[PDB]
RNA sequence: GAGCAAGAGCCAUUGCACUCCGGUUUGAUGACCUC
């Protein structure tokens, strides 16, 4: 159910937070605004990340591109958020 | 401005500000200065005499001495800008911690207490 | 447009800082195989630009041909080969 | 306005490197950023 933010998982672990963060946001970019973007910091949830763009339009076609692109070596499986999931990631320390 | 402060003091007390940075801590501008004495974490603050408008620092006086805090006045902002190490003028700052040069800011804070 | 161990790319965001650069770029290009180095400046003559060292020719090819035109920091990178070795390269030769 | 405490604009350059080379205005008398 489409969402203006994005849930990624298969992230290479062996990448430092802010590298991610930067990285990310050099590919992400060309989609739209991106309000912000958040990495996991729990171990469960070990290579997961969310990006929040400011229009669901931005999300849409961020999935359909990006979808298995190679970054860092693996494939991104990419989806819509569930809604809400992000804040409350940020809420808790789960990120 | 409360009391004279002979040139040769400042000139130290400015070299004293520019070594400090490398072993110390120094809180630059006057935000952060008021902030640092009101929090008590100042060792000495330093206010510049050339200030327009006066009010910015008219109130670090005041207000060092309701937390004993020792405090010396320099001729130039433009001058303590340089020696907290800005690229701008810096109207007040404040030593909070300096862990090498303690006997020397020791020792100028009795030749501030002449006055 | 010699295949070369390297690839040329410009284009590039000036805006970005350099070792931001660099990692944002061994990112995307890693995928496709070993990278040996990746050479960025922002002096006037070599802003906008970046080397990408690979390892074997076939991963440069394979880049140049699937990042072409990529929107990197929202803008599109144009690639080519380097005109010539980079010094590693040669050494590895080995000419230099 | 509160918090933070050092950067932020503009002009010019599309440029093939492997030691390094544009200019300019503004910012601790508070910039980006957060609320
Ligand atoms: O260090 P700051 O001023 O960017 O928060």
């Amino acid at each position: 159910r489409p969402n203006h933010t994005i849930y990624i998982n298969n992230l290479n672990e062996k990448i430092k937070k802010d590298e991610l963060k930067k990285s990310l946001y050099a590919i992400f970019s060309q989609f739209g605004q991106i309000l912000d973007i958040l990495v996991s910091r729990s171990l469960k949830m070990r290579g997961q990340a969310f990006v929040i763009f400011k229009e669901v339009s931005s999300a849409t076609n961020a999935l359909r591109s990006m979808q298995g692109f190679p970054f860092y070596d693996k494939p991104m499986r990419i989806q819509y958020a569930k809604t809400d999931s992000d804040i409350i990631a940020k809420m808790k320390g789960t990120f | 401005v409360r009391f004279e402060v002979p040139e040769d003091m400042q000139n130290e007390a400015l070299s004293l500000l520019e070594k400090v940075r490398e072993s110390g801590k120094v809180k630059k501008g006057t935000n952060e200065t008021t902030k640092a004495v009101e929090r008590g974490l100042a060792k000495l603050v330093y206010i510049a005499e050339d200030v327009d408008p006066p009010e910015i620092v008219a109130h670090l006086p005041l207000l060092c001495e309701e937390k004993n805090v020792p405090y010396i006045y320099v001729k130039s902002k433009n001058d303590l800008g340089r020696a907290v190490g800005i690229e701008v003028p810096c109207a007040s700052a404040a030593i909070i911690n300096e862990g090498e040069l303690r006997k020397e800011l020791g020792s100028l804070v009795e030749k501030i207490k002449g006055l």
